[PDB]
């Protein structure tokens, strides 16, 4: 935070540191088969992944673990 | 809860706060723990100002104390994830700092520090949320639609991203000035968004009309140019090249681009030298503009061009001239004819420095220490002569060191180095190679002092403490793998884990950016950079260290205030494989191209006992080069722990492994 | 060689350029800073020729110009400030320093209308000196004495653009 030296090496974190109708209505204008749960633990074992990750995995696949296990290895 | 006198004694903890008045603030939270030992809110501004004075470890513990204590309290989550922030473990100040507006919502301050952080960890959807909430506060400024474009162009959203930019542009009642900048940086960014869409017809019909006076000259005359040509309009393009050519007569691709549109095929050699030589004599500097057409020339062609052009390299005794050149060395009648010539100029010579004869022994030197062309004795002898000439050059002793070195004979090879350091001890450039050659043989304790004559000088730690600073990633990887072949895996394994946090800090600095980049408004520089940031560690910079690392830790595994100086606790780690991981997931998922990477990864996954693991890396591997010795010999290896241990391991992993490991020929 | 404007992802190298060949060095932090402030000013040198070792190789970058304007202006006047500037010594005497220093003076004018460009030089320099007095026209303004932590003097130097503008002006009204 603001090193003497310099001066700059200081600053430089010191750098780091209405017709309203149309803008309202252009901004309202801006605005699952069950699964296993055996088979999201077999995944992140072996595939080292998170729970979040693998259960994502197997609902890419719809929960078939070799399918899923099969195309993950797949290379680009 | 508290409820009065103590009500306006925790308003003057954050008057205190917001005036950085600590002590009369810790002082003042402390007559409410005195009166509610239990309150959290109190608890945690008491956290965060021990924090705010380097009590960082204690600080934590408090606030995650204080959170405890009132979990449904919005001060302690918050506190909680803006001690994280400032720790950066963004993952959990995330989540923090989350609960904190789960509590609290409307609260802009928070909301500015949340996007931050889903920028920061690239949750696009989170981040494209956030800045429509916050565009929708305050819709008078323009960066909070800039922002908002921004978030849906890196969600891949590009239509949205332009309706966004659009939008804003029709509100506009009177057009800015062309000495506006923000307006300028904001029709560039939407119109390399209409290319990115890959509607170059509509991008180049913006271009012209809305963008035609903007400031960035370079970028409306290089995106002119690229569009007319994929375009076909190439008399147009080929003048749009020219345009561009003035400016900068020295980045070859220009050249090309304009010989492209003239219709001129590779194989005219004339005609394409008429373009080269109508620019040589318009801009007689340009370096480019002589050296380029011997790339295609050839036969007498090739050799009366390269004349010409030796001939003035060597009379005004440019050193770069064959490193200039020697990408022509694939083909072995322009290597030749480089020689012949080069001889052919000494013996035509006609009368201080390394200036004229001396410099064209230097080319005829470092020929034969080329590798295409290599005859390390001759190359002596015509460094010797130039040597002989001028023996006060860096340059040509540097040189003759290097050949040493060729010739297997490294401590000669650091001594001439060495020597040719004190003849310009002002130049780093030699110093830095000095103390490199000296790494090369090993000699460590020699090398830092080497590089001890440029580190600042009262740098607590000596030399290694600055250049770590400084994040020199060069030494530190050179200095580990000299470490390393000296059987020191302690001090080794601290080179390669401070090249791994050199780059945390790398990405880790784009932080303070992703606000910053919005009150500049240069906003296409701030893409390149998340883009960047997003493939970082792809560099070989990373690449090189972390295969050590890894490396080291295979070797380890099979012959069993700073906490760890000396990198002691590494070398004494019971799990190797473990610690190597850190290290190799970065390997595998940025630089996948590697089946260097790739063969180690499978070696770590199968002492791992991670079967399904290594067989990804063999598919990649095997994948790059089928052929390649080790992918045939792990592939072979694989299959027999695979018939052994297929037993006792889950009927599934053996079915996928059977199935996918058939394609693999071992 | 080949001159081309600073990319953020050509920081890593430059950086390491920097640490090679000069003695001032900084956070790879500083360059983003003048990255994403001024993309426009600053240029490098790059080493096209090089064969590539890896499918991943950066480009090899052998010369650069950190260039930056003073966000607080002396007098209300717009100035440049080059930051940084340095040629590997293997590729000295191509005209490197003068074309860099060519481009990066060239978008100073057009994009920000700087008035002038300013730099610093530690008083033993020659080489240099030679550059900016009589390659680039700069003169000397001022000493700084004790310019940082090493006792060096130094000066202070600046060159007028005023000719640069009344040329681009004329040419930017005449197309």
């Amino acid at each position: 935070p603001a090193a003497k030296s310099a001066e700059d090496r200081k600053a430089a974190a010191a750098l780091s540191k209405v017709d309203q109708e149309a803008v309202k209505n252009a901004m309202s204008a801006l605005s699952k088969v069950k699964v296993d749960p055996a088979d999201v633990n077999l995944l992140v074992e072996e595939l080292e992944l998170s729970k979040a990750k693998a259960t994502e995995l197997l609902k890419a696949h719809d929960g078939d673990a070799i399918k899923a296990m099969k195309a993950y290895i797949q290379p680009a | 809860p508290l409820s009065t006198r103590e009500a306006n004694l925790f308003r003057t903890v954050i008057r205190h706060y917001e005036d950085k008045q600590y002590k009369r603030g810790l002082k003042a939270a402390e007559q409410i723990l005195k009166k509610n030992p239990k309150h959290g809110d109190t608890m945690s501004m008491k956290a965060l100002i021990l924090n705010a004075q380097g009590k960082t470890e204690e600080a934590f513990a408090l606030a995650k104390e204080a959170l405890t204590i009132d979990m449904k309290s919005y001060i302690c989550w918050h506190v909680y994830g803006i001690l994280y922030r400032t720790n950066k473990n963004f993952d959990e100040a995330i989540k923090a700092y989350k609960f904190a507006l789960k509590l609290e919502p409307e609260s802009h301050q928070i909301q500015r520090d949340l996007a931050v952080l889903q920028i920061q960890m690239r949750d696009y959807a989170g981040y494209v949320q956030s800045r429509l909430n916050m565009l929708k506060a305050r819709p008078q400024i323009r960066q909070n639609w800039t922002a908002l474009a921004i978030a849906y162009h890196l969600e891949g959203n590009l239509e949205k991203a332009e309706h966004i930019l659009t939008t804003y542009e029709k509100s506009l009642t009177t057009p800015p000035p062309k000495t506006d900048l923000e307006h300028s940086e904001a029709l560039l960014y939407k119109n390399t968004i209409i290319a990115e869409r890959g509607d170059i017809e509509r991008a180049l019909q913006h271009l012209e009309t809305d963008c035609k006076h903007c400031l960035d000259r370079l970028a409306v005359m290089e995106l002119r140019a690229s569009y007319l040509s994929k375009l076909a309009r190439k008399d147009e393009a080929a003048k749009a090249y020219r345009a561009l050519l003035d400016r900068n007569p020295e980045h070859m691709d220009y050249y090309k681009g304009l010989i492209s549109a003239l219709d001129i095929s590779a194989d005219d050699e004339e005609a394409q030298k008429a373009v080269y030589d109508e620019y040589a004599a318009k801009y007689p500097r340009s370096d480019a503009a002589k050296r380029l057409p011997l790339n295609f020339l050839s036969g007498e062609r090739f050799r009366t061009t390269a004349k010409a052009y030796l001939t003035l390299m060597f009379d005004k005794g440019v050193p770069s001239t064959f490193a200039n050149l020697k990408h022509l060395y694939s083909d072995s009648f322009k290597k030749e004819t480089l020689a012949s010539l080069a001889e052919e100029y000494l013996n035509e010579y006609v009368n201080d420095g390394s200036k004229g004869k001396g410099a064209a022994l230097y080319y005829l030197a470092q020929h034969y220490n080329y590798y295409m062309s290599r005859d390390l004795t001759r190359a002596l002898e015509y460094v010797e002569k130039a040597i002989e000439l001028d023996p006060k050059n860096v340059d040509f002793h540097m040189t003759k060191a290097r050949i040493f070195k060729h010739q297997g004979d490294l401590a000669k090879a650091a001594e001439t180095m060495d020597y040719a350091r004190s003849l310009d001890p002002k130049d780093r450039y030699i110093n830095s190679k000095a103390a490199k050659y000296q790494l090369r043989n090993n000699e460590n304790e020699k090398a830092l002092a080497t590089m001890g004559l440029f580190t600042r000088a009262e740098t607590a730690g000596g030399p290694l403490a600055d250049l770590t600073d400084m994040q020199c990633i060069w030494f530190l990887t050179e200095d580990g793998e000299a470490w390393q072949r000296r059987g020191n895996t302690a001090l080794a394994l601290k080179r390669y884990h401070t090249v791994f946090s050199i780059f945390d800090t790398w990405q880790e600095d784009q932080f303070d950016f992703h606000s910053f980049s919005l009150r500049k408004g240069q906003i296409r520089a701030y893409v390149d950079m998340v883009r960047w940031e997003d493939r970082l560690r792809e560099h070989p910079f990373y690449f090189r260290a972390a295969l050590d690392a890894v490396n080291l830790y295979l070797s380890m595994y099979d012959k069993p205030k700073d906490d760890d100086p000396n990198g002691e606790k590494l070398a004494a780690t019971k799990d190797p494989l473990g610690d190597a991981m850190k290290f190799l997931n970065y390997i595998l998922q940025f630089s996948p191209k590697n089946i260097d990477g790739q063969i180690a990864g499978f070696e770590v996954y199968i002492r791992k006992k991670k079967y399904l693991l290594a067989l990804r890396c063999l598919k990649a591997a095997s994948a790059i080069d089928k052929n390649h010795p080790k992918v045939l010999e792990q592939a072979a290896k694989l299959r027999k722990i695979v018939s052994s241990a297929l037993d006792s391991m889950a009927p599934k992993l053996r079915e996928v492994i059977q199935a996918e490991l058939v394609g693999v020929p071992g | 060689m080949d001159i081309r404007l600073l990319r953020p992802s050509d920081i890593p190298l430059i950086q390491h350029a920097n640490l090679e060949n000069l003695p001032e060095n900084y956070f790879l932090k500083y360059y983003l800073y003048h990255a994403l402030s001024w993309p426009q000013l600053s240029f490098v040198a790059v080493d096209v020729s090089r064969p590539a070792k890896s499918p991943y190789d950066y480009p090899k970058i052998v010369g650069y110009v950190l260039a930056k304007m003073e966000e607080e202006p002396a007098d209300g006047v717009p100035h440049g400030h080059i930051t940084s500037l340095s040629v590997m010594r293997t590729h000295r005497r191509l005209g490197i320093a003068e074309k860099l220093m060519r481009q990066s003076q060239l978008a100073m004018v057009e994009t920000y209308n700087a008035h002038y460009v300013s730099l610093h030089v530690r008083v033993s320099n020659k080489a240099a000196i030679h550059l900016y007095r009589d390659t680039l026209g700069f003169k000397t303004e001022k000493v700084e004495a004790k310019y940082y932590a090493d006792g060096e003097d130094a000066y202070c130097m600046k060159l007028d653009l005023t000719a640069l503008r009344e040329q681009i002006a004329a040419q930017r009204e005449k197309e």
